[PDB]
């Protein structure tokens, strides 16, 4: 079967060094072009360089001239990129992808395969557990309506969280918004439910917050002023 | 009052028109068979008219003669005259309708022969056209039949003496309304529909064959100029530029190529690969040399393409200038007595003092406006002698 | 250089409808365009070659036609699994390569007005040395909606974070939150606090608003 | 400065079918969206339909949809508004309304006079 593999990805320092790896099983990487696409986090598909090994041709893009380099092994059938003296808005998810040659219809095929793709994110922050604050109600929050719980976890720098409401217990009408960076280069997140009783009956409503890479287990309770 | 001499003018023109119309048509037939680079699909569709008109003349004419020499229709006093009553209008009018019908034909044909021109043909009578030929020829006859039905001989008295005279007598409700409907059935089958219809198909083709030349000519013409920019150039953006134009170019114009053509189209891509590559590694002169490297290419291989391309094209319009001059002829032949007949079926007032005089003049016109639809079955091979070009030689031959 | 536009940035088409997408190109490019479609966590897959040709295994419902340098991409029947974002790319040469911004396809329902919470900062904050006030609207269709804070009656612009959530598949609708944060002495000198919100569903603007 | 006027209304028997057309003068309208509101008696100002901008779409509320219709003339810078199988819940004063932004946020600024639809 014709698959393409990428690996080399992780969290590096601004002017750091990367090097990416592209394998491909099921063709030989002299009948095609290899080329390399990144997408940015919520934005659209850019182009980055392609390589050629059959006359042994590349070529970069404008805004990444001179920082990256593509290579191209035909023993052991891979394509690798040097990334170096990177920036922050080098921060994307990479692919790799393959091209026919013109004389005939693989060159009008396009690109056919793509990559899985694989995360690189640059950073100047450590890393370091959340903290875990209430937001509760009041007793005219829509008396004798719907009430609305909280739990707001701040300052951390993995890339998930993972947050449950009673243990797993409790999951209709509850959504959980997805991270935002702040200024200093820390995440804040929010979790909100919306039970229609606030009172003392059912009123655990432990927010469990799990930071697998500081191994951080965090339990909050939530009360109404 | 009308006197015998227009009779005798009648007389001595019909006996002509049936000598010239005789042996043109027969030798017609014979060439469209005869020679082997001669028969394909509008050269049938013309011979069925030559055949239709060939069958009117060889039985029609030999009786009007005597009709207008004498004063009676043949064997009125014998029963078979009644079964040659009914053949003289069956003949005369399926003529007609094959005439048209395969007039609109060739329009379509026509239409056709230049929509994908990059499509090449065979040779010989194509499939279709001879099923083609077929359905008209039944679809004619079969329209034709609501004349023949009702056409009865009836009695009439003259000198003491009981004689006959052919003439349509109401049979039935549907025929009676049809013997008040079929003029206007007439004009709007058989002049209304044809003229439009080719008309109509006339000026598409006109705008495509237009639009397809400016195409080629385009990209021909960018082709050249962007060499000529790249020739003297000073900078690698100008070089990358003129080659994607070219690199355009070289694509649309390969995609309007019919499947020895292609292998130059593919060639020359890749010599602006290998030039657009040069100028991209970061040189000039290489670029230059790249380019210079086309001219051979340019010289061999697509001055022959848009040499025959042109030359085709010419051919393709002088088939659809033959078509369209039958059909101008043959509605100029046949406007006369159609207007003839609305005209005085409906501008013609009875309570006119004037009435008798222009009716006397009306009438003359009339007695020849049937006449020239007449010979119009005649004109067909007069008229493709001075506009084929190519039936000069094969009538000299 | 050769810049390549898509003019309609979202769509909100229902099971059942047709959709076209129109991608306009600057220079003119041959019928050298293709069409790619991406769902969220994965890999782009390409559906239309040479502005009219279909791929192995799609759908026959993709169509593509082409018209000087315009590109139309139809589809006549909406399946579920056909709510994604589209592109549309140019491959004239290996460097000359360009994507479009994007066409995201979405989910119809019925207008509905957002609800609006607040809530202040809590103890263990204000001790911390930084304070938060966050203010929640929740189930609204369709996406836009604005948020306006107020403090002593003076609108303050910066310090107001944004975040939204995709549509929820019970009920194809949003939810959103605003916080805004400040110093100590920023929360304390000023005494009144507000956020309004407007949607095209509201007849007026909504404010709650809350004092210490 | 923006002038603003709707027309149609009165009394119609149950199932029937009516149109209301609003029109305006003193802007670009063809590069807006214009919304409509129902007020009725112990009801504060509920919302009915909305029509965008040429090639968007139009959006209507849960009470409203299929019954209703609305619909743009940019060259004569009108909406329409046809209804029909009306109820006798229906009967309240109508508002035509453009809004203010190109992103669609929602400000409402111009409003109209309303016209009176009673049934049953
Ligand atoms: C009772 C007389 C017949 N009935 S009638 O009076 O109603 N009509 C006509 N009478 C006398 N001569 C007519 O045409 C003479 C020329 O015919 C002809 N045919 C084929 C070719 Br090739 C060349 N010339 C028509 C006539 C009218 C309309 C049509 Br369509 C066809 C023929």
């Amino acid at each position: 079967e014709v698959q393409l593999v990428e690996s080399g990805g992780g969290l590096v320092q601004p002017g750091g060094s990367l090097r990416l790896s592209c394998a491909a099983s099921g063709f030989n990487v002299v009948d095609f072009s290899l080329h390399w696409v990144r997408q940015a986090p919520g934005k659209g598909l850019e182009w980055v360089a392609y390589i050629s090994s059959s006359s042994g041709s590349t070529s970069y893009a404008d805004s990444v001239k001179g920082r990256f380099t593509i290579s191209a092994d035909t023993s052991k059938n891979t394509a690798y990129l040097q990334m170096n003296s990177l920036r922050a808005e080098d921060t994307a998810v990479y692919y790799c992808a393959r091209w026919g040659y013109w004389p005939g219809e693989p060159w009008w095929k396009a690109f056919d395969y793509w990559g899985q793709g694989t995360l690189v994110t640059v950073s100047s922050a450590s890393t370091k557990g959340p903290s875990v604050f209430p937001l509760a109600p009041s007793s005219k929050s829509t008396s004798g309506g719907t009430a609305a719980l909280g739990c707001l976890v701040k300052d951390y720098f993995p890339e998930p969280v993972t947050v449950s409401w009673n243990s797993g217990a409790l999951t209709s009408g509850v959504h959980t918004f997805p991270a935002v960076l702040q200024s200093s280069g820390l995440y804040s997140l929010s979790s909100v439910v919306t039970v229609p009783s606030s009172s003392l009956g059912t009123q655990t409503y432990i927010c469990n917050v799990n930071h697998k890479p500081s191994n951080t287990k965090v339990d909050k309770k939530v009360e109404p002023k | 009052k009308i006197t015998s001499a227009f009779k005798y003018i009648n007389t001595v023109i019909s006996c002509t028109i049936f000598i010239v119309g005789m042996v043109g048509n027969a030798t017609l037939l014979r060439i469209i068979y005869q020679n082997k680079c001669m028969r394909n699909g509008p050269n049938a569709l013309i011979a069925s008219l030559a055949l239709g008109d060939l069958i009117y003349v060889v039985i029609d004419l030999p009786i009007n003669v005597f009709k207008l020499l004498a004063g009676r229709w043949p064997f009125d006093h014998n029963d078979f005259g009644v079964f040659l009553c009914k053949l003289f209008p069956f003949l005369q009018k399926s003529s007609v309708g094959i005439t048209v019908l395969n007039l609109c034909a060739l329009s379509v044909d026509r239409y056709r022969a230049v929509a994908s021109w990059s499509r090449v043909q065979g040779i010989g009578i194509p499939l279709v056209t001879a099923i083609e030929i077929v359905s008209i020829w039944i679809l004619s006859f079969i329209l034709a039949i609501p004349e023949a039905i009702g056409f009865v001989m009836v009695p009439f008295e003259y000198r003491g003496e009981q004689h006959k005279t052919c003439m349509l007598n109401a049979t039935s409700k549907f025929m009676e309304f049809y013997q008040d409907v079929k003029d206007w059935w007439l004009f709007g089958f058989y002049f209304c529909m044809p003229l439009v219809c080719t008309a109509i198909f006339y000026t598409l083709m006109t705008c495509e064959a237009r639009r397809q030349l400016a195409d080629l000519e385009d990209n021909w013409e960018t082709l050249n100029d962007n060499l000529k920019v790249i020739e003297k150039a000073d900078n690698a953006a100008q070089v990358k530029d003129a080659l994607t134009k070219m690199r355009a170019a070289a694509l649309d114009a390969q995609k309007a190529t019919p499947p020895d053509f292609r292998h130059g189209f593919d060639i020359l891509v890749g010599q602006i690969d290998d030039a657009l590559k040069l100028a991209n590694e970061g040189k000039v002169k290489e670029a230059q040399a790249a380019a210079e490297q086309l001219k051979t290419t340019r010289n061999a291989y697509i001055q022959k393409y848009l040499e025959r391309a042109r030359s085709t094209l010419k051919q393709r319009r002088e088939v659809a200038k033959t078509v369209f001059c039958l059909v101008v002829i043959f509605a100029l032949c046949w406007f006369p007595l159609h207007l003839s007949r609305i005209l005085k079926k409906t501008v013609y007032n009875e309570m006119d003092k004037n009435r008798c005089e222009l009716l006397s003049f009306l009438l003359l016109m009339d007695y020849i406006g049937i006449n020239l639809a007449t010979m119009n079955s005649c004109i067909n091979p007069i008229a493709l002698y001075f506009v084929s070009k190519k039936f000069k030689n094969c009538f000299q031959s | 250089d050769i810049q390549m536009t898509q003019s309609p940035s979202s769509l909100s088409a229902s099971v059942g409808d047709r959709v076209t997408i129109t991608c306009r190109a600057s220079q003119s490019v041959s019928s050298a365009v293709a069409w790619y479609q991406q769902k969220p966590g994965k890999a782009p897959k390409l559906l239309i070659y040479s502005a009219s040709s279909l791929y192995s295994g799609v759908p026959s419902r993709f169509s593509g036609s082409r018209s000087g340098t315009d590109f139309t991409l139809t589809i006549s029947s909406l399946q579920p699994e056909d709510f994604a974002t589209y592109y549309c790319q140019q491959y004239l040469y290996y460097s000359l390569v360009t994507f479009g911004q994007g066409t995201k396809v979405e989910i119809k329902r019925t207008v509905a007005a957002p609800s609006v919470f607040i809530f202040p900062p809590s103890d263990s904050q204000l001790k911390s040395g930084t304070a938060s006030v966050v203010c929640l609207l929740n189930n609204f269709y369709p996406r836009e909606a604005k948020v306006q804070w107020k403090v002593d009656n003076a609108l303050q612009s910066g310090n107001s974070q944004e975040s939204v959530t995709e549509q929820d598949s019970k009920d194809s609708t949003y939810s959103l939150s605003s916080t805004l944060t400040l110093s100590k002495a920023d929360y304390e000198k000023h005494k009144v606090y507000a956020c309004e919100v407007t949607h095209q569903g509201l007849s007026s603007p909504v404010t709650k608003s809350f004092n210490r | 400065q923006v002038q603003l006027q709707e027309s149609g209304g009165g009394l119609v028997q149950p199932g029937g079918s009516l149109r209301l057309s609003c029109a305006a003068s003193g802007r670009t309208i063809s590069r807006y969206a214009m919304s409509w509101f129902r007020q009725a008696p112990g009801k504060e100002r509920e919302f009915v339909a909305v029509a965008r901008r040429s090639g968007d779409g139009a959006f209507y509320a849960d009470s409203v949809q299929g019954r209703f219709t609305v619909s743009r003339d940019d060259a004569k810078n009108t909406v329409y508004l046809q209804m029909n199988s009306l109820k006798p819940e229906d009967t309240a004063v109508y508002y035509c309304a453009i809004d203010s932004d190109t992103f669609y946020s929602g400000s409402y600024d111009y409003w109209g006079q309303g016209t009176q639809v009673t049934v049953s």
